[PDB]
């Protein structure tokens, strides 16, 4: 059911509405 | 537990309220503005905006 993987360069979002 | 007010009470013991108008004035899309009427969008000229 569980497993482990790596997020190389993921998880990026614009800080502010600019 | 609950409080209780009564008209005969003196100053201070009377009931009061509070309101906190949180704002956000950074550069972001506006949802609320004042009553300032909108003028015409004059373009291609040195003007104040």
């Amino acid at each position: 059911t569980q497993s482990y993987t790596n997020s190389f360069t993921r998880g990026v979002y614009y800080p502010d509405k600019v | 537990q609950s409080y209780g007010f009564r008209p005969t009470y003196g100053v201070g013991h009377q009931p009061y309220r509070v309101v906190v108008l949180s704002f956000e004035l950074l550069h972001a899309p506006a949802t609320v503005c004042g009553p300032k009427k909108s003028t015409n969008l004059v373009k291609n000229k040195c003007v104040n905006f």
